[PDB]
RNA sequence: CCAUCGACCGAUCCUGAUGUGUUCGGAUGGAUUUGAGUAAGAGCAUAGCUGUUGGGACCCGAAAGAUGGUGAACUAUGCCUG
RNA sequence: GGCGAAAGACUAAUCGAACCAUCUAGUAGCUGGUUCCUGCCGAAGUUUCCCUCAGGAUAGCAGAAGCUCGUAUCAGUUUUAUGAGGUAAAGCGAAUGAUUAGAAGUCUUGGGCUUAACUUAUUCUCAAACUUUAAAUAUGUAAGAAGUCCUUGUUGCUUAAUUGAACGUGGACAAUUGAAUGAAGAGCUUUUAGUGGGCCAUUUUUGGUAAGCAGAACUGGCGAUGCGGGAUGA
RNA sequence: UGAUGGUCAGAAAGUGAUGUUGACACAAUGUGAUUUCUGCCCAGUGCUCUGAAUGUCAAAGUGAAGAAAUUCAACCAAGCGCGGGUAAACGGCGGGAGUAACUAUGACUCUCUUAAGGUAGCCAAAUGCCUCGUCAUCUAAUUAGUGACGCGCAUGAAUGGAU
RNA sequence: AAGACCCUGUUGAGCUUGACUCUAGUUUGACAUUGUGAAAAGAC
RNA sequence: CCUAAGGGGGACUCAUGGAGAACAGAAAUCUCCAGUAGAACAAAAGGGUAAAAGUCCCCUUGAUUUUGAUUUUCAGUGUGAAUACAAACCAUGAAAGUGUGGCCUAUCGAUCCUUUAGUCCCUCGGAAUUUGAGGCUAGAGGUGCCAGAAAAGUUACCACAGGGAUAACUGGCUUGUGGCAGUCAAGCGUUCAUAGCGACAUUGCUUUUUGAUUCUUCGAUGUCGGCUCUUCCUAUCAUACCGAAGCAGAAUUCGGUAAGCGUUGGAUUGUUCACCCACUAAUAGGGAACGUGAGCUGGGUUUAGACCGUCGUGAGACAGGUUAGUUU
RNA sequence: GGUUGCGGCCAUAUCUAGCAGAAAGCACCGUUCCCCGUUCGAUCAACCGUAGUUAAGCUGCUAAGAGCAAUACCGAGUAGUGUAGUGGGAGACCAUACGCGAAACUAUUGUGCUGCAAUCU
RNA sequence: GCGGGGUGGAGCAGCCUGGUAGCUCGUCGGGCUCAUAACCCGAAGGUCGUCGGUUCAAAUCCGGCCCCCGCAACCA
RNA sequence: UACAACAUGUU
RNA sequence: GCGGGGUGGAGCAGCCUGGUAGCUCGUCGGGCUCAUAACCCGAAGGUCGUCGGUUCAAAUCCGGCCCCCGCAACCA
């Protein structure tokens, strides 16, 4: 019959990376997590305790609780026509800080610095990001760059 | 006892090889893949001619055996065994299945129909792409037409469409005729029986220089 | 399954409330009283005419029973019960395993 | 004789998108259920002391 | 009205003062526990639509089961008389 | 119950248990029917459990009634930033497994100049339950006022600590409040109908020689829908 | 079954049928004129008989403990179990190897095993699948008929055999 | 002629038995109907 | 399944191969070297693990107590399993630590009833004592159809509600199987592949076989064969005309246009089929709701009577045999 | 710059075969009364720093080295793939439009970087 | 769709429950007889059908294959 | 108690 | 529609899994006998039913042409 056990279908997702087996490098255990941090979930197959379910593998959430060896992460899961708030306890081997957040904090700092500069300088700076615009006009020289003509080539076999 | 080959022509299923999961698989009807003067030197047979598939289909092992016998027999009859080296370039690794429905009157009473219809191993076939080589024959340039005719006869033994292509290359090597001659004149090839070995400018210098004493460093 | 006859575990007796020595036996159910309410009700229902008035289980499926350990504290005589996983053979205080011995059949 | 359809997810996302799929609603203060009991115990005393200190400071 | 941290009442676990029918009493202070509770009442009554359950229960429909009676002018078998 | 030279025969056109009235409008997850108009909204054949499989309950989908507010923060979409994946392809002189052919060594390893094993460098061909590599589509999260910064309050938690943790007082930053596009507005509650046989098309895909066959995935449809076209046709 | 009875009826009864009866009778079954015959099996399922001999065994009764409800014990009817009979009761009635001076067959031998291993007869029969069996006869020609044969799917002895 | 075959229904009925649950009858024991004596084995 | 195969600590390194050492050899024990795991880790498979999760040694019982939070299955109910903490009490280690059974993914069970553990706490309602009984919290005894009735058959005497949600005809889709036709050419044919044939392969067609399916029909489309009668197809048996030959003649064989015209009489069988006899120019194959039952017939099939054999304790069963059975 | 102790990333660091290494450090090295552990002071434990040595460890250098890592008018805009048509083809399949886009192969280059503390011809 | 078996030359146990392959007949040696048979005293003979796995250990437990024997295959 | 048999044909 | 089977003059091995044709019954020579029968020892004896193919090599693998034993063989 059918089989729907806890770790079914995790043959590859929970394998260790190629030539990346064995002991956990200690930087994993030295990271500091605080309530409200955004973390990525990745099951480590060598640590069988405090593992995520396969659903939470590759998901990203908010830390809401910090214990001796683990953090509690909040995940939103779709069940039918709505999301359910899920709470998962994860040992820190299965968790990692998210990088986009550190970039966004960098932007907040830079934006405050620029606004303070403009304030103290007497001008105003526009601080919204913008998508790529169409290019403007331009003049192209032909010094050493005479346009070279290309033509479609005939069919050939190389057997 | 064999169903007509149209029942297993096309690659409708995922590959189903003999393995730990289907043990009781009969052997293929083809056993010999290298025919003629297979011990011949690379320099002896410069001309290479291919029978190339133009279909995405399954060729039975019986079809491969029939084509092999036909081509080998014709070329050996006309120019003797020593005039060529014929190689079958496809191996039947795909297991075919059959449901084995009784073909008498009253069978509805006994057999179960489509219930539990997973079939038993039935035969072996090779899965071929479009543009894949089916048979290759290296020979002397003077034996071109006889080999082409031999491959022409063997074509009728296969389903679908196939072409006979004369290759620009020297024998079974991956070099054009001119490239093989240029390597040969620079002393970068030695015979390894039916095949050859090429010079690499990488690795232990002294070993490479021993291996190819005629090499002309330029 | 081989379980020793003594086991140092927590005692809930208010005189101990700590790990004490316990003596381990196997639980055995007492005899069915003829004066329990359920049995007095059953006998009254069965009397007279009507035949069998309640279901009698038939479709046995299990081949084992969960062994219950009876742990009696050697200090205050407080009892504790402890269930084990299903097992076909159970004994108390059997000869412990010794490996590296030439088996002597 | 009674063989019928076993399972399908056809039309299921269409039903889910009629009134969903609604995100859960966020609040300034989250429930401290499931939070470590030792932290929650001391957080009670910290909030209580802050209220007293602010009430005293507002008094004077 | 909502989110959140507390406080009060009952159940559960712990602590255990002054005192005593010396085995009762239960001050006091604690516990990731628990309740259909408190924390300036909201209910009762009548009526209406819709929904629910029991009723013949939207209407008509079994094959059956039971209680009490009527038939041997047909027919089966015995008997009596032709 | 009778009666039976026995057919389950006969017992008033009634017999594998007569006729008559009553219980009795017996029960039916089953078949049939179910009576005026217009207006607005408008489904489901799916989840879980059930002696459940022609039936229910449960969630979903639908209607009604509203209530608290009035642009708050929302989206079957993109952008920027940042994760996860082992399918397509590919590979096998890379591990595992399969597999064609010679060549050179070792005879120390077995039959008789060498058939065979073994080793070394090569060579042809493969994998749903192999793999170093590895897409496209799909997929998680973020893009601030519940934010950032400065100073210092609470605590029974934490630190060797005046270290922290969480929540704060006071002060600073105000419309570019920190991407786009849109937004008959957002949020909240009660209650109840029908439904719980589906089917089709492109693509992916399993069993089968195949099927207008049987079974899955995403989407769009038919069912519930007329209209123009495909003569005709869900 | 010898009447204080057998078989049967009735809700009961000072109630009935056989019975105006008595084993050359009544009651209950099976087979189915005559002729010639009815083989072996009592392990199973029944039916029946013995109990001086006895494990289990109800209520009542007996003993002991207890304040008592009650508990425990011993004893203990028929039945069951134990033992004998019974097939014109229901029914049943075998395999595997070798072996004769052409070959073939197997009178003969060994072994396994049963309660007993299908006897006398009969047969492709209204009972034989294979099967339109094989041979003969009948016809120009016969899946029909008849006579033979018989390792007979799966014939057979009052579940009566052969006439 | 609301298929008589087939299937479904938590619809029946006739029949059978080592099905489940009972039952008329029958048999066995105790007590009551049930009194009056004798002999011999037993127990207080 | 396991008192360790659970928990902690320590030390060590496995499979395999090479070279050596009396008996001793391919396999006994010792030594060194290589050895990314090719070993081991109870049990399926997958994942995981090397100063270890493996092996050996030492100490132990955390496989403990109290109830909450969370994950999977999910209705975000139950059950099973699992995760991270709080408050205790312990084990181990120098210590940091680790430990709430088994390295992870399976290894399991409600109400009612009985039984046991715990406070020895609550109740027996006129008041008490002591027995007895009943409660509160936590386990056990079990439902494997595993969200959990207490359950043997037969109907060929049969009934009812339904079902074309579903079998037994035709028809439709398909064409494995059946039937028919091509391509190639190894061989046969005195030599000669192709007059006539044709292996190994391979492409099709047909719906005259049988399956597969279950779309239509269960408020009924009369369900075998024969007889009778008409017509159609061509893949042509005969008859007309012709091309080919391993065509001397005769006979025969291969092929074309051709369905205009014919294609029989009998023995056995219910038979379609089969098989003989005989005639004939020839005794071709098929379709038309497997043409044709308000056209017949009724031998068969397929109600109820009856017999036999095998099976069943029995009622009865049997694509086993047999005999009799209303055709509007 | 060398070296040591503790590390981070965890082969550009590994592996094979040669060579060289001043000072300091590290190391090999001597010994067994004591704590301690062994069949064995080999490992482990202690003691001396005294008697010896850069032989080995370790470090660096070399090799058209193996492995690893990185780059590219390398292959290749190829394989594959999202969207579209009453496109082509009997069909298997193929092209085009708007997009994304590998791996093998080929060539070239490189062979640890680094934090804290101490120390040195 | 199945259920039972394969063991010295032959027919049969041991399998259930892993540690030594047992019984009758048969074969071989010697004796007894003029010789045979009977009889008497002694001895050999199956790695358990095969290919594997599990186990400390397999005839024994499990899987695949080969040979043998039979059961069942119904409603139209 | 137990005791079966002795190939063909002559001179 | 067909499993399967064709080996000395005969009954059987040898195939499976290509390299090599054995035994029994019988035939002919001898031993033995007075001569036989029996018995014992020797020896001849199958190009694998026929043809074609695969292969370095065919009794063996594949397919044709002969012979044989057996089985599948409308329906309602
Ligand atoms: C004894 N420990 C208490 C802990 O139990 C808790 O107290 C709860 C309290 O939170 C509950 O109260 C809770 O539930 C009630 C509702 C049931 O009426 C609500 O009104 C209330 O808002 C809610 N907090 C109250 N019902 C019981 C206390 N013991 O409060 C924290 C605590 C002090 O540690
Ligand atoms: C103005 N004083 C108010 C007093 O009126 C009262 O307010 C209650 C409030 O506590 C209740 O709310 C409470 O209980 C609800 C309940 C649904 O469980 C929960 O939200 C939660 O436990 C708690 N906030 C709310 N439901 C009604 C107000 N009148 O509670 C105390 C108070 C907050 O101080
Ligand atoms: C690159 N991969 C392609 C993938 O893109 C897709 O191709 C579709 C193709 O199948 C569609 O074509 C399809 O549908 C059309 C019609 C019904 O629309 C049919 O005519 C056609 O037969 C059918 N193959 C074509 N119209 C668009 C392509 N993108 O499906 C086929 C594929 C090979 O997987
Ligand atoms: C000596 N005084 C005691 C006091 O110590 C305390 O005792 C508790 C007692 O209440 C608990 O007792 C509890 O027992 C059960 C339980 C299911 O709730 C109930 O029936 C009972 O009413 C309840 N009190 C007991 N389990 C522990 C004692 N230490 O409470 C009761 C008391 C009489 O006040
Ligand atoms: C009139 N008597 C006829 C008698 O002549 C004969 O008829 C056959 C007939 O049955 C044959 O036909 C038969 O056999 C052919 C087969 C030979 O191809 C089959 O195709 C056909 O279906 C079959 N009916 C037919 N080919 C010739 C007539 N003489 O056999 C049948 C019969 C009834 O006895
Ligand atoms: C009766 N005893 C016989 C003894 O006579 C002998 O028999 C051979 C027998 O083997 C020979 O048999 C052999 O003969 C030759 C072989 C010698 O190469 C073969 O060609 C032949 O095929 C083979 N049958 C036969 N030709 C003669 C007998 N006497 O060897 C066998 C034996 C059993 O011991
Ligand atoms: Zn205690």
């Amino acid at each position: 019959g059918k089989s729907r056990g806890y770790r079914s279908g995790t043959r590859y997702a929970f394998q260790r990376d190629f030539k990346k087996h064995g002991a956990i490098p200690l930087s994993t255990y030295l990271k500091v997590y605080k309530v409200g941090d955004i973390v990525d979930i990745k099951a480590n197959g060598s640590i069988q305790k405090g593992m995520p379910h396969k659903y939470y593998h590759g998901k990203t959430g908010i830390v809401y609780n910090v214990t001796k060896s683990s953090v509690g992460v909040i995940i939103n899961k779709v069940v039918g026509n709505r999301y359910i708030e899920k709470r998962v306890n994860l040992r820190v081997e299965h968790v990692k800080h998210s990088a986009c957040r550190q970039e966004f904090l960098n932007r907040v700092k830079s934006n405050a610095a620029k606004k303070r500069e403009a304030k103290a300088n007497g001008e105003t700076v526009y601080l919204k990001r913008q998508a790529a615009k169409p290019r403007g006009s331009r003049i192209i020289s032909t010094e050493g760059n005479i346009p070279q003509t290309l033509a479609p080539v005939a069919y050939e076999t190389f057997i | 006892a064999r169903r007509p080959a149209r029942c297993y022509r096309y690659c409708k299923n995922k590959p189903y090889p003999k393995s730990r999961y289907n043990r009781a698989v009969p052997d293929a009807k083809i056993r010999i893949y290298d025919l003629g003067r297979k011990k011949a030197t690379v320099d002896e047979f410069p001309l290479c001619i291919h029978l190339v598939s133009n279909e995405l289909e399954q060729l039975s092992s019986e079809a491969l055996e029939a084509a092999r016998i036909c081509a080998n027999k014709y070329i050996t009859k006309v120019s003797g065994r020593d005039s060529f080296h014929l190689r079958v370039r496809v191996h039947p690794f795909h297991v075919l299945r059959i449901n084995k429905m009784l073909s008498c009157a009253g069978a509805d009473r006994l057999q179960q129909g489509m219930r539990g219809a997973w079939g038993k191993p039935h035969g072996l076939a090779a899965r071929v792409s479009i543009g894949q080589i089916i048979m290759s024959a290296r020979t002397k340039d003077s034996n071109k037409d006889v080999v082409i005719e031999g491959l022409r006869r063997a074509r009728y033994k296969f389903p679908g469409q196939q072409k006979i292509i004369i290759s620009k290359k020297w024998g079974f090597t991956p070099l054009n005729r001119d490239e093989y001659i240029a390597k040969k004149t620079n002393g970068e090839v030695i015979d390894d029986g039916a095949y050859v070995k090429f010079l690499s400018r990488k690795g232990n210098l002294e070993a490479n220089l021993q291996q190819f004493p005629n090499y002309q460093y330029s | 399954v081989n379980v020793p006859k003594t086991r140092k575990t927590y005692c809930k007796g208010k005189e101990c409330r700590k790990h004490t020595q316990h003596k381990v036996t196997q639980y055995k159910a007492g005899k069915a009283s003829l004066f329990a309410q359920g049995k007095r009700r059953y006998d009254r229902k069965q009397s007279g005419y009507g035949g069998q008035t309640k279901q009698i289980f038939h479709k046995k499926a299990k081949t084992t029973k969960k062994v219950v350990l009876r742990l009696e504290c050697v200090v205050c005589k407080t009892k504790a019960q402890l269930p084990l996983k299903r097992c076909k053979h159970f004994e108390l205080g059997g000869d412990k395993k010794q490996k590296g011995q030439a088996l002597q059949f | 004789m009674a063989k019928s359809k076993n399972h399908t997810a056809h039309n299921q996302t269409r039903k889910a998108h009629r009134n969903g799929i609604k995100k859960p609603k966020t609040y300034k203060y989250p429930s401290l259920k499931g939070v470590d009991a030792k932290f929650k115990r001391n957080h009670r005393y910290a909030l209580h002391g802050t209220a007293k200190a602010l009430a005293k400071a507002r008094a004077e």
